[PDB]
């Protein structure tokens, strides 16, 4: 076949850079089969599939005795471009060395007689998360929104904070989040988070990219990368995490709601009085809207338009903490 | 030590024939090939042994420090001979301090005990 | 040092020099017809550029104003010198300055294994980092360690590692948590005075024909570097990060020789599986140690290993697809190192492994499932190795009346628990059935899906443990015998705890169950923070108690 | 000793038939004279490479 | 499919602050779109180059009210199109310093607007407007009046005052800047009172 | 120490060479299982009770 061909040179390719990544030091990835691919997928055609984006595609499997998670690509985009094709080599690596702390999707292993690999993850039988929630047949309670900001909050941490060279996962959504089933969430997609050099966290990129709202318009009109270019995205994403509601949204106007807009807005003058979750009015509150109101607080204080009215990641998380440890 | 170029040479020579020796001594564990081949370099061994040795026939055949120095190439060690002085003003604190100045060559070791 | 046994704190370590020093020492000699300033200012980078070669050490720094103040200050030969550096300081004016004897008399003070162990570092690039575990397994392979009194292989070349570091011939670049060394780096003066050394008697030649064994640094698919046919090894050279690539006629040729007792090939892309590129190392007879590690193409190794009876060393680690290791090598039963970690698709083994008895390092072992590989039950066969590495997958991999196969090992050092791909939580259960020896150094439970401690880990099982480490996990809490503090206590020395979201544990108590703690490194553990650490959230301190 | 006996004198000093082989013995003796006092050193020798 | 549309999209372009049908191609690859030629550059070839030429008076003025009108062309005589495109090295200049432009879901890669160009709303949101278009309008006059009641926003002339252009002009940059989509511009008030 | 069997010399020797050490208890076992071979080594032949 030509499929030995995609053996021959994918890895190779794949080989050239974790070696330099880790120096070769990495996780036990596994080598699986297509026919096990086709398989787990169904001929990755049924409605196994989790969710969607532009480069790739996240189903659900069942290879023997474990059910699990399968990333697959798309064959034109990757073939059509010729030079961002190295992103797909950045999340597999990236994926790989993120594997080993907690609020990150861990990775199984790879195949990769496809094109270009096909990747593996263990299972979360909660999907990944919607514009406004889960994606399960019907719904979370506080205490459980909660404790997934605060994780992906850790992450976002590990991802700035862990190494020499600092990676800014920029394109922050909740689309990209699972849940266990204990509801730990566990982010994923790493494909556009660039790598910095070292000492320096303040570079100019080479384009302004990714997902409308979530853009943090810092960067959008200064097109130099700082880490506070995520934390903006990353408030967006608590306050769907704060409504139940869609981050770019319209109720008969215009394809017109920023979200953000419109909290800031109800803060200043509707005082906090619509932030109260209509998905979730029947739940307690009692002192919950006290943590309630110091998260959408914080949501907006993170989502400031200037890098120092903004808080460091760390210290986000830090507060995060405290708020929930209140109770 | 003190060792003339005709040793230097020969030195030279049989490192070379040690490792080409035990090299095709290993083929020990027809006859015909290998022992000509124990011919061959035998045979080399010994004519270079005697050719050298009429040279051996014909002919026959240090380092130290100092509290002297000059203070002023010295660069900057305060820091080093601040904290080795007060290493040295707590000597009465044991029964007989000693010390241990560590380092490869040509680094600065007698001269900071010089400074 | 120790042997006058000064202190452990009243040793002095005097550093390289800063490059602002250096220049103002280097002006204070070279210039030094007025006030030790430059009097001209076109020599001033050129100066400058041969002052960074030089890399802090005063006695070069020195020697180069010596040999540029018997000069006429023309820009030229400044510049000649600034490429000719280390030949002009061979030179030494004929032999007038003579940095390399006052090095060289540091060198040829060796025992004379000590001195075959130092040359064969003369094969390295600029100021590449080098792994110690790669030099350990070269040395062994020539057999330039010798062993008689139980201490085989790498305790002995251990000893030898620590031996060239305690000549101050060796930097070590960085340790671990358990002191122990990882990697390596030499000054680059003592590189030249042992490539010179090896540019004698034909140890490394390197260019031309005549050489005892080569090294092959980055992407000779397009050089041609030249084997001729002595070739004692051959090893692979690359500067942390980047890949040796090789062409497959190369490859071709590595199985030409017939006295070639290392091969290495370490970072390396072939363009072709390793099967057909070495079917033919039947020809290579005398080989002592394979390490073919992170290579790419590498689906299977050849089936032509049988016509290799001494083998001393097989190492193949971190390649993710190296699925059946043949049952060939449990024929010649003379090997020391077997060394699988982090093979990811790899069925588990051929079955007779505890059959070669005299092996030392077993990693990555992955213990069959039933009616398949080989179980833990001939482990306890092995009564010489001091290093196992486990890598646990679910629960049918190991087997409870095998529970006794860990309690015999007699000079076991070391237990590293890879509990990674872990499905069942009968394996949790399964686990705790499994006794270390009460002799144990140091262990690592890496992943560990428990959540309680694993129900043996206390004093009193064993009593002699010094350091450890638990990564990440799913741990909760540890235990009631995990504290054990009526008379028993712990002498862990050294303590790690890398990624643990939900592990409880209280500082004044640890420090009432482990009285004789030196440093802990924790560094991701958001639920503790009653640490002495400065945050044992997002970062990670060590806490030397002094 | 010559660090004493040189110690506030002004010395002149006469090196005869200073040869250009293993020269480094100058300045292992050039820091043993003191300096700021006058003295004089007289060099009498076959190279003006010395 | 790719020929009588293409003509159909094309076909209408008859302004005279635009560019007109000169050419166009034969085009089995993509858009080889032949418009001959401006000479004298943009405005940045010209504002943000220190070589060639230092201020003059309001015929900057006269070209942003020219491209006002190109605005008022597209926006109300034709139905349907919109611009998307607003930098100043698309205003392209003549001798007579008159404007001419040219140079034309959630899609990742951003291009419009790495600087002030594009509208909050449309960061927020992604509606691709004539919102975005006074917007960035108002952020081009204010680099006109830029260069890179004590307004001496520019650095070589300090008599702005004899026309009080430069009052009205960030006025109407104060009405063009706000955040919403409720107080927003309309182009032919931005024609009559810069004039 | 009941292999040394009271001679002070031997002790003392092995003392010299437990002295070069980090007090490991695997090292010690192997001492006490190969004793006069290290003392034949006499750690490349400095305390020499031979
Ligand atoms: N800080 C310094 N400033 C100026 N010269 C220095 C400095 N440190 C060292 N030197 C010079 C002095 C000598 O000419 C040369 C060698 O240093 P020195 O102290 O004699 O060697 P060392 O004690 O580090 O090692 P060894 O005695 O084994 O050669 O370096």
């Amino acid at each position: 076949d030509k499929a030995k061909r995609w053996f021959l040179d994918n890895g190779s390719i794949f080989l050239r850079e974790l070696v330099a990544d880790c120096n070769g030091k990495s996780i036990p990835i596994r080598s699986f089969s297509p026919e096990q691919i086709l398989k787990a997928t169904n001929n990755f055609d049924s409605s196994c599939f989790v969710s969607q984006d532009v480069y790739y595609k996240w189903y659900r499997g069942e290879i023997e005795d474990r059910s699990y998670m399968i990333k697959r690509f798309s064959e034109d985009e990757i073939t059509g471009k010729r030079h961002r094709v190295k992103e797909v080599y950045n999340d597999i690596v990236l994926s790989a060395r993120m594997s080993n702390h907690s609020n990150f999707l861990q990775l199984l292993g790879c195949c990769l007689e496809f094109p270009f690999p096909v990747l593996v993850f263990e299972f979360a039988e909660h999907g990944a998360m919607n514009q406004r929630g889960g994606v399960i047949v019907n719904l979370l309670p506080w205490s459980v929104r909660l404790k997934i900001g605060k994780e992906i909050a850790n992450a976002v941490t590990y991802l700035h904070t862990a190494f020499p060279k600092i990676i800014i996962h920029r394109d922050v959504k909740p689309m990209h989040v699972f849940l266990d089933k204990n509801w730990t969430a566990k982010l994923s997609d790493l494909s556009f988070s660039i790598s910095l050099p070292e000492g320096k966290s303040r570079i100019e990129a080479e384009w302004v990219l990714g997902t409308f709202g979530y853009i943090d318009p810092l960067y959008h009109k200064t097109c130099f990368v700082t880490e506070y270019t995520d934390v903006y995205s990353f408030g967006i994403c608590l306050l769907v995490i704060i409504t139940g509601k869609p981050a770019i949204m319209t109720i008969s106007d215009g394809d017109l709601q920023g979200i953000l807009s419109l909290v800031r807005e109800l803060c200043e003058n509707g005082k906090l009085d619509e932030v109260i979750d209509p998905r979730l009015m029947k739940d307690i509150t009692s002192g919950q809207r006290l943590q309630v109101e110091a998260c959408v607080v914080l949501a907006l204080r993170c989502c400031k338009e200037r890098d120092e009215d903004r808080p460091k990641m760390i210290q986000v998380a830090k507060e995060l903490k405290q708020i929930e440890a209140s109770l | 030590k003190r060792t003339n170029e005709t040793l230097r040479t020969l030195v030279a020579d049989l490192r070379e024939l040690v490792y080409e020796a035990e090299d095709i001594l290993v083929d020990c564990q027809l006859q015909y090939k290998k022992s000509k081949r124990l011919q061959e370099i035998n045979e080399r061994i010994t004519k270079i042994k005697s050719q050298v040795e009429p040279y051996f026939e014909f002919i026959t055949p240090d380092r130290w420090s100092s509290p002297v120095y000059d203070h002023t190439q010295v660069v900057g060690l305060e820091g080093d001979k601040r904290k080795i002085k007060e290493w040295l003003f707590r000597s009465n604190d044991s029964q007989l301090l000693i010390m241990a100045f560590v380092g490869m060559g040509g680094l600065g070791k007698t001269t900071i005990a010089q400074e | 040092a120790k042997r006058v046994q000064a202190r452990d704190d009243k040793t002095h370590r005097p550093e390289l020099l800063s490059p602002d020093n250096s220049w103002l020492l280097f002006c204070n000699v070279a210039f030094a017809a007025n006030d030790g300033t430059c009097e001209r200012p076109e020599l001033e980078d050129v100066g400058k550029e041969i002052v960074t070669k030089c890399k802090g050490l005063p006695l070069t720094i020195k020697a180069v104003g010596g040999l540029l103040l018997c000069k006429d200050h023309v820009y030229h030969e400044w510049r000649r010198i600034a490429e000719h550096f280390q030949d002009e300081l061979r030179g030494n004016t004929s032999e007038t300055d003579n940095v390399m004897s006052s090095l060289q008399l540091s060198y040829d003070e060796l025992p004379s294994h000590l001195k075959s162990c130092i040359l064969t570092l003369s094969l390295y690039p600029e100021d590449c980092v080098i792994p110690k575990q790669q030099l350990v397994h070269g040395w062994i392979g020539e057999g330039f360690v010798m062993w008689r009194n139980g201490r085989s292989a790498t305790e002995s070349g251990e000893d030898c590692f620590s031996g060239l570091t305690n000549r101050c011939l060796i930097e070590v670049v960085d340790k671990t948590y358990s002191g122990t060394i990882i990697t390596c780096k030499i000054h680059d003066m003592v590189r030249d005075l042992v490539i010179d050394i090896a540019k004698k008697d034909s140890f490394s030649n390197p260019e031309g024909l005549n050489c005892r064994h080569l090294g092959i640094s980055g992407n000779f698919d397009e050089k041609q570097i030249k084997v001729n046919h002595k070739l004692r090894g051959v090893v692979s050279t690359t500067k942390t990060g980047e890949v040796n690539k090789l062409n497959s006629d190369l490859a071709k040729k590595f199985t030409d020789c017939k006295y070639l007792r290392v091969l290495d090939i370490s970072k390396s892309i072939f363009d072709a599986p390793l099967s057909e590129i070495l079917d033919e190392i039947a020809s290579l007879q005398h080989l002592a140690c394979l390490s073919l590690s992170n290579t790419h193409p590498l689906i299977q190794f050849p089936r032509s290993m049988e016509d290799l009876h001494n083998l001393q060393i097989l190492d193949a680690s971190y390649c993710q697809n190296l699925k059946q290791l043949q049952p060939c090598i449990v024929l010649f039963k003379k090997l020391l190192v077997l060394d699988m970690t982090n093979c990811g698709s790899l069925e588990c083994f051929p079955k007779g492994i505890g059959s070669l008895v005299k092996l030392e390092v077993l990693l990555g072992f992955k213990p069959a499932r039933s009616n398949n590989g080989c179980k833990l039950s001939e482990v306890k066969n092995l009564t010489n190795l001091r290093k196992l590495g486990l890598s646990l997958t679910r629960g049918d991999q190991i087997e409870e009346e095998e529970l006794d196969s860990l309690i015999n090992l007699s000079k076991l050092m070391s237990i590293s628990i890879n509990c990674y791909d872990s499905y069942g939580d009968d394996l949790i259960t399964k686990i705790d059935a499994l006794t270390p020896p009460h002799q144990l150094h140091e262990l690592s439970l890496q992943f560990y899906p428990g959540k309680s401690s694993p129900s043996w880990l206390s004093p009193h099982k064993l009593p002699m443990l010094r350091y450890m480490s638990i990564c990440s996990g799913n741990l909760v809490k540890m235990q009631e015998p995990f504290w054990g503090n009526e008379n028993t206590h712990w002498r862990i020395e050294g303590l790690m705890l890398s990624s643990l979201s939900d592990l409880d544990m209280d500082w004044e108590v640890l420090q009432q169950s482990m009285p004789y703690l030196r440093t802990v490194t924790a560094n991701w553990c958001p639920e503790l923070e009653s640490f002495a650490i400065e945050d044992v959230g997002f970062r990670g301190g060590v806490w030397m108690k002094t | 000793k010559i660090q004493q006996y040189l110690l506030g004198k002004r010395y002149l000093i006469v090196m005869d038939d200073v040869w250009d082989k293993n020269l480094s013995w100058w300045d292992k003796i050039y820091q043993g004279l003191p300096r700021g006092q006058g003295g004089s050193v007289i060099v009498t020798t076959r190279s003006e490479s010395v | 499919k790719e020929w009588l549309t293409e003509v159909n999209y094309l076909g209408q372009l008859s302004h005279p602050n635009l560019v007109l049908l000169v050419g166009y191609c034969a085009e089995g690859e993509n858009r080889l779109l032949v418009y001959e030629f401006m000479p004298k550059g943009s405005l940045e070839n010209h504002l943000f180059r220190r070589g060639a030429q230092p201020l003059t008076w309001a015929i900057r003025m006269k070209v942003a009210v020219g491209a006002a009108k190109g605005l008022t062309f597209l926006h109300e005589a034709k139905s349907q199109v919109i611009y998307r495109d607003f930098k100043a090295a698309n205003i392209l200049l003549d001798a007579d310093f008159n404007a001419k432009l040219s140079d034309f879901t959630h899609v990742s890669t951003k291009v419009i607007g790495t600087h002030g160009y594009a509208a909050p709303e449309y960061v927020a949101t992604g509606r691709l407007t004539a919102k975005s278009d006074v917007y960035s309008f108002g952020v081009v006059l204010l680099e006109l009046i830029s260069g890179r009641l004590f307004r001496i926003m520019d650095t070589k002339l300090g008599g702005q005052y004899p026309q009080k252009g430069a009052f009205t002009a960030a006025n109407l940059a104060l009405q063009c800047l706000n955040p919403d989509a409720k107080l927003r511009p309309k182009m032919s008030e931005v024609l009559v009172t810069l004039e």
